[PDB]
């Protein structure tokens, strides 16, 4: 009987997603200070968030919206794997920024001598192929080899997870080693909304596949709310990732008038 | 669309540019560095330990640093200081000893403070140098101290006063997110390069965790 | 001295010139602007076709 | 005496001011006002990569030249935007560039304190060095081509050198000054130029006698621009003062004052139109505002760049205006 | 100064092989786009091949498409052109040709000097006579004439004029029929309409007697006119 809010609510989605993008693309094309090599991975991402948000929420939408797959099977087998595909890719890309973004604050010079666009397009095209293959192997269904299941879990999630909490508990180690005060709490607080935001809407999901699958089986209803929160993340992580950059604030500014 | 002779004229302009992308990569990779002293001041000592403007370039560690003096030029600087806008750092040179000749240490402290607070060129961090540590060194025991700042009142010798006049300097710093890094050297150091290079490798960092505001 | 004898031979120039009236030579621009403002492009827009730029 | 040389201001200043009847107030207001011009972009040059200070156009009013601190020049064509020529300068540091009339040859200079003379027709298909005049002491600030074989410079040295490029040697300087000088024009006929200084002044030149023959006062501060009349019979002059006037230089008086209250800032630079009516001039700001000619309203305004209108230039046909800034783009206003 | 010099000629039996090597000396080679230019070795001439600047587009004509290929490398100076498959008419005469392409540009402003060779739709010119009796001091004409019209919507019709000297390599006259090649009296004089074009000869001298060509550039392949030859009746 709310059907109607809930596609209101889709809809809203799918616009603050693509607006803002779209805005972040802009804003890194539009620009020449911006005209970095660091900035092709948010470009990607943009670009991923946009393919998502525009054609894989629709079907997944359609789905469970009165529980049949009105489709046949096309296209639900390769519906499955392009989603899978565009969803690792936004966390492979996180994973990757986070990489650079280490690699850059410690041992600075050496790692200078190689940003050029060359290896930048080269990890992209990388990060691509390895959510690529990922991906492709093997009433629209869902997998259930637990040998499957549980890897591509553990693979997409945990590893990447663990990597992003190193690495920003060493650049936070650092900045406190070069505090030596008001500062200091001004940008505590942005490091903990990079990571918070990343595990606090991905967290339950994997975390469920991983049980409720292998060990003791305990479905609830709250699936439904982990995988909508599943999606979010696209569109809260472009905002993320440009609202604490000068110059990504000048751009919007620009663009605002 | 258009004829075979536009057809050749877009190929070459297309070429042209990757050649001019090409050469633009390759010259951001350095670091440029502009040395700004004051009259009798050691830039000619920190140039030659390493009639317009003189470039002299050097790698340390696989790093190519450009450097720029612009002594010659004997018009105004409010005019043509805005070329040097986009530049890694500067470098500033003052002594120490010399601080009755007029006074000098009076004119000094107004410049640093005129080019440290600028329209533009605000948030440019500064290597201070003060050079001629023996030549002060003498001149305060025998003549101490005097000094022409009044309101002193500090130990006389030796380091209080070093201290001093460089906190001195690294007064009227107005802006925040702007450091001054200091060294004085003795004009017969051979490691002026090394505390350049950590000063630079320390402003690059400060600049990475800039975009990676953090802020 | 020399700046000061300089000064005042150039100055003993400037006493030379006549000068003319202010507003005939208004007078002369305006007339000027006037007749010449046919032919420039940006007073008179031209139309869209025949335009270098598109 | 000093004293005799204020006796002669003072007199030839009382001369002035009972040579003056208008005030140009209440005249010229019964003309048709232009009103509201309005202006699209049409092309834009996107092949710098840093800080543009310096555009000249060509005689055929189709190519033109563009200077950037990256230490290259490019020749643009602007009806297909292509890069005719990219030639890699000796120091980086341009600060001036210009076209000769023949079309042959480009000049540029800068704090290198010489002019350097590129020849573009060469029987090897490759632009050469062909003069490093190298007289002057301070920076470079402008340059124009006579003809094809005499060049004007103005530097750092509160003077200016008439050059025989061939030769190579200066055959007559202006001394008079005495205050750094920034711009000059040269007039239609190619006989007579002006110049800008920072001495708050201006004054008229004669290149043949090699003598100032007119000082032109009345202006608070600093000088950024001139530019002589279509008729080569008055002239305009930038400012910090954000301020903009101009001259006649027969009856030597100031005219028009351009001032709105909502402007402070530099001027950068300045230019007319074809028949003389619009007035063009770059500010600080990052928008270069329209001026009428006679009537000191602000008749239009050019959105961007980002920062900040540096130089501009007019078409010999005067059918477009090109603007550069420092975000290094050009862009074509019809 | 510029200058090309090649040596590749010989006699070769009917589909053989050889390589063509033409080296450039006293320019920027790297900058130019050369062409293979064939005069046969009764009469004639018609376009061969081409390579731009930058290897980055090569066109061929018919006859020669599917057996020949051009290359080059800039380093050493030199331009290749493959002979293989050679057929029994392919014997000529052969100049390999530099040419800028920008606003303004003189494309085939000089010519190489030629190496033999023996053995065992498309744009028309048409050109008429192949002579016509002339002496010194008099004014003369010469027209040729296409199918297609050569003016193109940039307002640039593309026509070029060569001429040949008895024994020697040609040279460019006029570019677009309306400008006039670096070099040459002001006497010749380029004229037309958008299918129809002139020359003008004022103080005709001795030594303008030969054979003249009129080409067009509008579109590939390159297509030569006929040849008119002066004499001294
Ligand atoms: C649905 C899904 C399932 C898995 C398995 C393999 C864990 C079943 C995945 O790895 C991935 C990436 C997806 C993609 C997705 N989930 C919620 C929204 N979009």
């Amino acid at each position: 009987q709310v059907t109607l809010t809930l596609v209101c609510l889709a809809g809203l989605l799918m616009l603050l997603t693509v607006f803002g993008n779209v805005l972040v693309i802009i804003a890194v094309f539009t620009s020449r200070a911006l005209k970095a090599p660091q900035n092709l991975f948010l470009v990607s991402l943009a670009s991923a968030d946009i393919l998502v948000a525009t054609l894989v929420i629709p079907f997944s939408l359609a789905n469970e919206v009165m529980g049949y797959w009105y489709f046949g099977k096309a296209w639900c087998e390769i519906y499955l794997a392009l989603d899978v595909l565009f969803c690792t890719s936004s966390i492979v890309h996180l994973c990757a920024i986070s990489l650079d973004r280490y690699w850059s604050i410690t041992q600075a010079i050496e790692y200078n001598l190689k940003r050029t666009p060359r290896r930048i397009k080269a990890i992209i095209i990388t990060v691509w192929v390895i959510s690529a293959v990922i991906s492709f192997p093997p009433r629209c269904e869902i997998n259930d080899q637990k040998w499957y299941v549980i890897s591509s879990c553990i693979g997409s999630f945990f590893a990447p997870c663990l990597i992003m909490i190193l690495v920003y508990v060493r650049i936070y180690q650092i900045a406190k080693r070069r505090t030596r005060q008001n500062r200091e709490k001004r940008f505590t607080f942005v490091l903990a909304v990079v990571i918070g935001v990343f595990v606090v809407c991905w967290f339950p999901f994997f975390f469920t596949y991983t049980l409720t699958a292998v060990g003791c089986s305990v479905p609830r209803t709250l699936f439904k709310f982990f995988f909508w929160f599943g999606y979010c993340n696209s569109s809260l992580n472009p905002v993320i990732y440009t609202i604490f950059n000068h110059d990504f604030r000048r751009a919007f500014k620009k663009i605002l008038c | 669309t258009l004829s075979a002779e536009e057809r050749a004229a877009l190929e070459r302009s297309k070429a042209i540019e990757k050649n001019l992308k090409e050469d633009g990569i390759s010259a951001a990779k350095d670091v440029k560095l502009l040395l700004l002293g004051a009259g009798e001041s050691g830039k000619s000592t920190i140039v030659k330990q390493m009639t317009g403007i003189v470039e002299t370039h050097f790698t340390f560690k696989n790093l190519h640093f450009r450097l720029f003096d612009v002594g010659g030029q004997r018009s105004e600087r409010k005019k043509w200081i805005h070329c040097f806008e986009d530049v890694t750092a500067i470098i500033f040179c003052v002594a120490l000893s010399g601080y009755d000749q007029v006074n000098r240490m009076h004119e000094s402290l107004m410049l640093f403070d005129s080019i440290c607070n600028n329209k533009f060129f605000i948030d440019t961090s500064i290597i201070l140098f003060l050079n001629k540590k023996d030549l002060f060194g003498e001149k305060i025991k025998k003549s101490p101290l005097t000094i022409c700042f009044p309101e002193y009142t500090g130990p006389n010798t030796y380091e209080d006063a070093a201290a001093y006049i460089q906190a001195q300097f690294e007064s009227k710093n107005r802006s925040p997110n702007k450091e001054i890094y200091c060294h004085m050297t003795c004009a017969t150091d051979t490691n002026n390069i090394q505390v350049v290079f950590d000063a630079v490798t320390d402003i690059i960092i400060a600049n990475n965790l800039r975009g990676c505001g953090l802020y | 001295i020399a700046q000061a004898r300089k000064l005042v031979e150039q100055l003993k120039m400037e006493a030379n010139i006549d000068r003319i009236k202010v507003s005939k030579a208004a007078a002369d621009l305006m007339a000027y602007c006037e007749a010449h403002a046919k032919e420039d492009p940006l007073l008179t827009p031209v139309p869209a076709s025949e335009n270098p730029f598109r | 005496l000093r004293q005799e040389a204020e006796q002669l201001k003072n007199q030839i200043r009382d001369a002035r001011k009972a040579c003056a009847d208008a005030t140009l107030s209440q005249i010229t207001n019964n003309i048709d006002p232009v009103g509201r011009i309005q202006m699209r972009t049409r092309r834009t040059l996107r092949g710098h990569l840093a800080k543009i200070y310096a555009m000249h156009w060509g005689t055929d009013s189709r190519l033109l030249v563009s200077a950037s601190q990256d230490g290259k020049l490019i020749i643009w064509d602007s009806y297909t935007t292509n890069k005719v020529h990219a030639i890699p300068l000796r120091s980086s540091w341009v600060m001036t560039c210009a076209y000769a009339p023949s079309g042959n040859y480009v000049a540029c200079g800068g704090l290198d304190n010489i002019c350097s003379i590129y020849n573009l027709k060469t029987r090897e298909g490759n632009v050469r060095v062909s003069r490093e005049l190298a007289g002057h002491t301070g920076y470079l600030s402008c340059c124009r081509f006579l003809d094809d074989n005499q060049i004007v410079t103005s530097s750092g040295d509160t003077t200016c050198a008439l050059w025989d490029i061939e030769t190579g040697q200066q055959t007559t300087t202006f001394t008079g000054h005495t205050g750094d000088v920034m711009s000059l024009s040269l007039a239609p006929d190619t006989r007579l130029f002006v110049s800008g200084a920072c001495d708050a002044s201006a004054k008229l030149w004669d290149v043949r006698e090699g003598m100032c023959r007119q000082t032109f006062t009345g202006h608070e501060s600093d000088i950024n621009a001139i530019c002589f009349f279509p008729n080569g019979n008055a002239f305009a002059t930038g400012s910090d003062d954000a301020t903009c006037r101009l001259f006649d230089l027969r009856a030597d008086q100031e005219l028009m004052t351009y001032s709105h209250d909502n402007i402070i800032c530099g001027i950068t630079s300045v230019s007319f139109s074809k028949s003389g009516r619009l007035l063009l001039a770059g500010y600080d700001d990052f928008n270069c505002n329209v001026w009428d000619a006679l009537k000191a309203d602000r008749a239009g305004v050019l959105a961007g760049h980002d920062n900040r209108v540096s130089c501009l230039g007019v078409t010999d046909d005067g059918m477009a205006v090109a603007t550069g800034s420092w975000d290094s783009f050009l862009k074509i206003w019809n | 100064d510029v200058q090309l010099v090649e040596s590749g000629g010989g006699l070769v039996q009917p589909g053989g092989s050889r390589k063509l090597s033409c080296s450039a000396s006293g320019f920027a080679f790297s900058s130019f786009g050369m062409h293979w230019v064939r005069q046969a070795p009764e009469k004639g001439l018609e376009w061969v091949a081409y390579i731009s600047s930058g290897s980055g587009t090569i066109y061929y004509a018919d006859t020669v498409k599917g057996r020949f290929t051009i290359s080059r490398d800039d380093p050493k100076n030199t331009l290749f052109l493959q002979m293989t498959s050679l057929r029994s008419e392919d014997t000529a005469m052969y100049y390999c040709v530099r040419s800028i392409y920008y606003y303004g540009s003189s494309p085939f402003d000089f010519w190489g000097q030629g190496t033999t060779l023996t053995v065992s739709s498309d744009i028309v010119m048409t050109q008429a006579t192949s002579s016509v009796p002339v002496t010194p001091g008099e004014s003369v004409s010469i027209s040729c004439r296409s199918s297609k019209s050569l003016l193109h919507s940039n307002g640039n019709t593309y026509l070029y004029w060569f001429l040949q000297r008895p024994g020697q390599s040609p040279q460019l006259l006029i570019y677009r029929m309306s400008n006039l090649a670096s070099g040459v009296p002001d006497r010749f004089s380029g004229s037309g309409s958008g299918t129809a074009f002139t020359l003008t000869i004022s103080r005709l001298e001795a030594e303008d007697v030969g054979v003249y060509y009129c080409m067009q550039h509008l579109e590939y392949p390159l297509t030569f006119g006929a040849g008119t030859k002066l004499e001294l009746k």
